[PDB]
């Protein structure tokens, strides 16, 4: 949309999502930057399992119909002062994606029955803090995933 | 304005749907609702009251979302939203307080407090719900100029109006004529009256005629019509027009000769009826216009004609009246009537906080004092304060 | 005459529930019934009045789907919905006068305009909708 | 209705900016939306007239695109382009022509012409250009229910009247008192008399009341008062009051006496002003309420003391009197006034044609019948005559 | 010409768009307008001034760009722009007192200055810039033979004139009959007169006639008609037709009877109007004839009956006037009025610089003398000369 | 100052330009004011009011950027553009009311409310945009002491003023001599009188004078010059000049001899007219000198002879009267007219807020009081209030 880019000061309970969504007034664009900041687990009981959980539209695969309305409007952005060689190419892969709209519907929609069905066999509460440790995700993974 | 009734709508079905017991599939919509109200809800805060005696409070949000992978709900998850509802309805109870207690000349249509014009954001236009009531949908119908229309049982579209006009008179008022008349709520009954009974009249007739302008325009009235004023049928005694003496009416009454009622619109007859008694219908006026006469009998037995002399002595005055009386009508502006209490809600709570006088609504809010003087600078005000007013009622009876 | 009502309750219901910034699923079987309401009525035509001072008008029905593919409903969506909302709003009044004004003595009971026969056929019995009222 | 504005606007604007010898970036806007109008009106047919002895006309778009490739527009470029704009200017009068000679009673707001009415789908509206006139944006501003003004130069808000009233009489009149008055245009000029001189009057003090309500609510107004009725100044005779005889009327002319004049607001007093003249403002009002006395001079020369007897014979009667003006005012409906000629492009249309009488406006479009009984349905007929009579005085004068 | 409306037009733009601090984009069609006027006008020389006490000046251009490189202007940029436009308004200034005075009679139309006469060369065309005045508008609309209106406030059609006529008299000057008037700017005001009040006339009646024909055609004019002529209603003394002696007139004032108003074009009755007072219109006319007439009344009490005797004695003369006045109209040739000062700029000019008088306006620029002949000989000079006088307003009020 | 109206310029334009369905190209060039007046007044933070009934408002901006990727503008683009343009719209509103209603005595030019003292930084300078209504065009050129000048019609130069002067009088009050005047807005109305009609003076010829001083210098006025007082014409009764007695005035009216009007500019005459009447001009004055004499006519037909004796019995007094106005006219500083309400927006908001009394401004903005004596400290004031009150009327009628 050509703002400046911003500077983050490394400090405020505020993520960079977070910042970026009063600051564009686009319908299509902040439709998604508030569903991603605000996406986050449940935490309620079943039968005396506290167990963590997600929305609906996650459980089917209706949220991935606004990635692709937000993705789709700024692949028409002509991006001022990118040069068209490096804008081209960018707004390009961009439609790599959103043209894959019913294959990442049924996708999700995959993903979250596998997470619901397996956590029927949990009997410890599913106690969330953060590990000191971390198990490390690559997304050249996710690339490979979605295409 | 929109997004008040929004919260209102969701914290009603938030109590009567979420109960124990229940099936998740029953309640899956609503929880996508009430919890994207929290979402946009927190992190804001608010500030209600300040006029009158009315409190201060100050208003922070910050809650979590409900769970969605229950199958039937369980005490658990009642009584955990129970606890995050209960501070949303205290939140709506004084934000609605704090509309209907102001008010402005320039353009009331607007909101007046400071919650609700914060609220009128459009980072807040999210939480926007079904619309599906009367005043919210003539409040969204009105707003993009279309037409509306309220439907009321008895309306009090005419002021209170008790009095008399003498077309002849002496000051030893012994021999005189006119019309008398009661105006009030939806009920008019108006009488002739004659104390010669017409013995020097043109053919023994004599005519009268009663005008009674509305303020605004009705639809598809349902009007009872019945030929006899039963309120200026026993003796009494009446001042003056000046309060300077008194003078004594002693009625006997006949029937009403040759009754045309006609209803008005910009002086053009869009209905008439003539000698028609009972249920009538009138589809659209502005102006009601009564018309009757008196006609003296030609024909009496001996127990009659003691009554009517022709000299000056008159002891048994003749009298016709009629009495109209309408059931339901459809309006376009507000008003008040005998089924809702959208104008009890607004005065009882000006009455309980002390609020001082304004520029626009007259002193106690009266009613007789309102409908008489209808500007449209108080119709905006009336319609935004009977609408928060109805947002109100969900919630808190 | 059941598909008369099963009209005018989702026009009553598209003008209340179809509004800016809400959420899909408070929608998402309204529009349902809504799409299915239009693919039922194009290619029709029809005509109202004749009897009296009521004038004869024709109708005509040719529209597209609604869009079942958003999150949140924008001005957009509302404001290409309204312009289909009104041309049925206004369809509906003039049966329902039509019908009205009319009458028959040897049985009253059924339809007595020339649309409300027409509406009494079983192609368009699957716009019917719940009968609450 | 918004389109048939966008239309005018920039067929007025390529007369002005497309000239020969200038630079292309002068013009490099206009011809984008002059392309733009080209490409949505091709291929439509339009009709226009029927009514009256206005002719039926139809019309038929069939022109190609404008040259985006100069640098300065030469010759070429600009005579090719005015046998264009000669065919829209030529559509846009009869559109206009066909608009101010219709009426409706029921929704007067809504387009009456058959062109206009087809103007007013979707496919029309990206002609859509700004809208910076003072009534395209009153337009848009009251269709949303915003407040909207119009800003008047000496309005016509008085309609003529002409009368008197006599509050003590005899069938000889030669003792008289009362009022007499002249509301014409803006201007009100109310002048008291007593034969007596206040004689037999408590205190010698005759007090006189002048009450003008309105129809519509003005708003800031400048009004300028003096001490003087220049008419009712000199002798003369008036008939009386059902035309039977006449009666003689000579006066000499005192000051006015405790002069108090007040502004109403739904009977509220808004301002007031004792005994200042000049000019005054007036902020929000609806009703003028004149009040003057008259007192007999205590002191009189002998030149004087011989006009006002004791006795009978009153051959120099007293005379007290006020004048009124309002210069300029912001009303909120339309109105008519001594700087704009909107009135007189409306009313010239329907007299050159020979238009019959409608079921809305009066006959020969009589503005003194016209204020007298301004309902809220001829209100949204004269507003949308009035807009439509704006549009076309841009293009033809 | 066309250009020198096009230099006034883009050095008014450049003190109100070149301001500190704002930004690039919203000049930056302004400033090619501005570096391309300098390209034209360098090297150049010219010369004005010389007539009357009008000094000779000669002007010289050299000068440089205009910078196109910031985003946001600063103050360097605007204050080396400032001492390039002081230098061009003087020149406008200069080329405009050049022009207002000085006239033709074969052709006026054409530039007359040495200055204009150079820059209606087609190398100065370049400079030519969107011509969206009223003025400049109608310059081009009837230089093409087009149709052309100028709107007015209370236009200068009448010139002054205050006369009477008897049509029966003897020296004695003591039973007179006529009518006298006032024309006036843009007002009318005729009284008829008869000192026998109709007594011998037949069947009482006296008819009057007033005719004024106008030197141009107005069009859609609005008129407010008054029964009475204030002017014309207080006892005055007025000398004889040729000066030798004085009589008297003593008037009361009775109410004009039959009143028809007509408007003439061609001979050619447009529009009438009988016994309507108020607000008119007139849609197309170049002649006004009033028609009123005096009416014995027919009963009269004592105090009236004494004022009309049988015989020779009048001392109370009958007296019976209107009063017409125009507010606004449309003409197709340049007039003065009320709300624009065009011809005070004219003749300041003139007077200032002590200039003879030469062959074509009259001496002092009058205005009396210059609507009674005004000749089209007269009618394309003063339409040459109001047309510098509004482009200079734009630059030096 | 300067960047307040650059404030309301672009928010004017962008409910104007920013419409539905119109081209991308006709709106490129304001989005890049809009989006920067954006990222200067986010973070910022003001507070309003306090003076007064005015309440205390705060302000707080933290709004997002306009997209510029469309290539026409559909129901979005503008629907989420109205909620930003609605909450700066009430912003300008309530800076302007509080920049009205305040005043200063040592530099009434300079910002006095808090929010305009804090926008005059340089971080706000880059708001500033075109500079061209009439108001802050001559802001802008009389800071630089450069030449301004308003342009009026029919401007208050005259305080309010009707009083008279006696030349020659006794206490019986039947053989004076004097002048009577009105002096009100733009108009003068003089009249001369004489009891004895001059039998007694030298050569039978009374002279009389009137001078009128103004308080600023007009320029170029367009002037109407009529030979008759209307308002001194008929009879009344006047009080003595310490109100003891009273005295009576019976006029008939000569014509004026020998009329001579004067335009003096520091005691130098810059204009002179003698006996021309109607309309005439005047090209730099600030002082009318009127001139007039009354002639006893030589010759008199017995109807004249008879009003005018030798002897003390005067019963027919002599008269001779003219009458000025002003059109219009240009001065360089403030006043009140008759087309523009800028007097009636400062007035009406101190009337409603009420405003207690400061150091400056007369009691309730009297402007006879404020023309009267209108220093320095007072113009400085007046023109800083008129501009703002001329910056909310874009916004707010
Ligand atoms: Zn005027």
């Amino acid at each position: 949309f050509g703002m400046q880019r911003m500077h983050y000061r490394n400090g405020d309970p505020q993520t960079p999502f977070q910042i970026a969504e009063q600051q564009i007034q686009n319908f299509q664009v902040a439709n998604w930057l508030h569903f991603v900041n605000y996406n986050q687990f449940r935490q309620v009981v079943i039968d005396g399992v506290l167990n963590q959980v997600l929305n609906d539209n996650i459980r089917n695969g209706h949220v991935v119909n606004q990635l692709m309305e937000a993705l789709m409007q700024l692949s028409r952005q002509q991006f001022p002062t990118m040069p068209v060689d490096y804008k081209r190419s960018i707004q390009r892969g961009i439609l790599l994606l959103s043209n894959r709209l019913g294959q990442l519907v049924d996708l999700t929609r995959l993903l979250s029955y596998n997470y619901e069905t397996l956590m029927a066999c949990i009997t410890m509460n599913m106690q969330h803090v953060q590990t000191l440790t971390t198990e490390k995700l690559q997304l050249t993974s996710v690339t490979s995933l979605c295409m | 304005m929109d997004v008040l009734y929004s919260l209102s709508k969701t914290l009603k079905d938030a109590r009567d749907k979420i109960v124990e017991g229940t099936l998740y599939s029953n309640v899956s919509d609503l929880i996508q609702q009430f919890n994207q109200m929290i979402i946009t809800m927190n992190g804001n805060e608010f500030q209600t009251g300040g006029i009158g005696n009315l409190p201060i409070r100050n208003w922070n949000f910050n809650f979590g979302l409900l769970g969605t992978t229950l199958l039937n709900l369980d005490a658990n998850y009642v009584e955990t939203a129970r606890n995050t509802i209960d501070y949303f309805v205290d939140f709506v109870d004084n934000v609605c307080m704090d509309e209907m207690v102001r008010e402005s000349q320039r353009n009331g249509i607007a909101p007046q407090s400071d919650s609700l014009r914060k609220l009128s954001a459009i980072k807040f236009k999210r939480i926007n719900f079904d619309n599906s009531s009367e005043y919210i949908e003539n409040w969204n119908l009105q707003n993009r100029r279309q037409r509306t229309g309220f439907t009321f049982h008895k309306p009090n579209i005419f002021p209170y109006s008790a009095s008399f006009t003498l077309n002849r008179s002496q000051p030893a008022h012994d021999n005189l004529m006119g019309t008398m008349w009661l105006n009030a709520g939806s009920e008019i009954q108006v009488a002739g009256f004659d104390y010669s009974c017409a013995i020097n009249a043109p053919a023994n007739i004599q005519q009268f005629e009663h005008i009674v302008p509305l303020r605004r325009v009705l639809t598809t009235a349902t009007i009872t019509l019945l030929p006899d004023a039963e309120r200026f049928s026993f003796p009494r005694v009446i001042n003056s027009a000046d309060g300077a003496t008194t003078w004594f009416f002693n009625p006997v009454i006949l029937r009403p000769n040759n009754v045309e009622v006609e209803f008005l619109l910009n002086g053009q007859i869009i209905n008439t009826y003539q000698a028609r008694f009972g249920t009538i219908v009138a589809r659209n006026f502005d102006t009601i216009r009564l018309s009757f006469q008196l006609m003296r009998p030609p024909n009496m037995t001996p127990a009659v004609a003691v009554l009517f002399p022709n000299a000056q002595p008159f002891e048994h005055h003749a009298t016709v009246g009629l009495t109209l009386r309408i059931e339901s009508a459809v309006c376009e502006s507000v008003l008040a009537d005998a089924s809702e209490t959208l104008l009890a809600n607004v005065t009882s709570v000006r009455q309980e906080y002390a609020i001082p006088v304004g520029p626009v609504f007259p002193p106690g809010m009266n009613w007789t004092d309102l409908i008489t003087n209808y500007s449209p600078s108080r119709e905006d005000n009336l319609q935004r304060v009977f609408t928060v007013a109805s947002i109100r009622s969900m919630l808190i009876k």
